[PDB]
């Protein structure tokens, strides 16, 4: 689960969308 | 440079690709009758429009 | 200017997907400081 | 040899490689100061060390 | 026209066949001995036959 890592908003955890993983910044993309 | 033999063109020649400008940049004309600036010129870089 | 819709519909389109709809000023940040758009600067001249 | 006809490079293009001495020849420069021969200088055939 | 940087074959060098008249143009000479004219001249145009 790893919700003793996430700066919890409360009782629960700030889980980020799912964009928040990865890049494609390239010239033109 | 110098190069002293006139053997020319050792270079691999391209074709001319269609299109006005690739082919001489002798003093041109337009259609009406005045001439027009050769490709060599830097006067033909902007459009000039009567 | 000068510049053709042979050219401005395939290049001012290749950075900003738009061209196909009407032209419009992109945002004021798809327009990068590298980028096409924000340099684009036509003008004119009377020469007697 | 004599071309009168001002269209130029109707020849391939290669590309000009990674070092110096393809790009100019003009009167270049050592680190300090004093001027390196240019390449079309017979000069540079030998390895000049201070 | 008009170098001024004296880097010189930026074109790709295509090789010369074999055969003469692609390798000099100085002037040459018949196989017992009086000259022959060089391809620049235009009198290399007809069988000049003795």
């Amino acid at each position: 689960n790893f919700a003793s890592l996430a700066p919890r908003h409360g009782s629960r955890p700030f889980m980020g969308t799912w964009n928040e993983i990865g890049t494609s910044q390239l010239n033109g993309g | 440079v110098s190069f002293k033999g006139g053997v020319f063109s050792p270079y691999l020649t391209t074709r001319l690709p269609a299109w006005a400008g690739v082919r001489q940049n002798v003093m041109g004309s337009n259609v009406d009758g005045r001439p027009v600036a050769p490709a060599n010129s830097a006067t033909l870089t902007y459009a000039t429009v009567g | 200017c000068n510049m053709t819709k042979d050219w401005f519909l395939i290049q001012m389109l290749s950075h900003y997907n738009i061209g196909y709809q009407g032209f419009y000023v992109p945002e004021s940040y798809k327009d990068r400081m590298y980028s096409f758009f924000r340099n684009f600067q036509p003008m004119s001249r009377q020469v007697v």
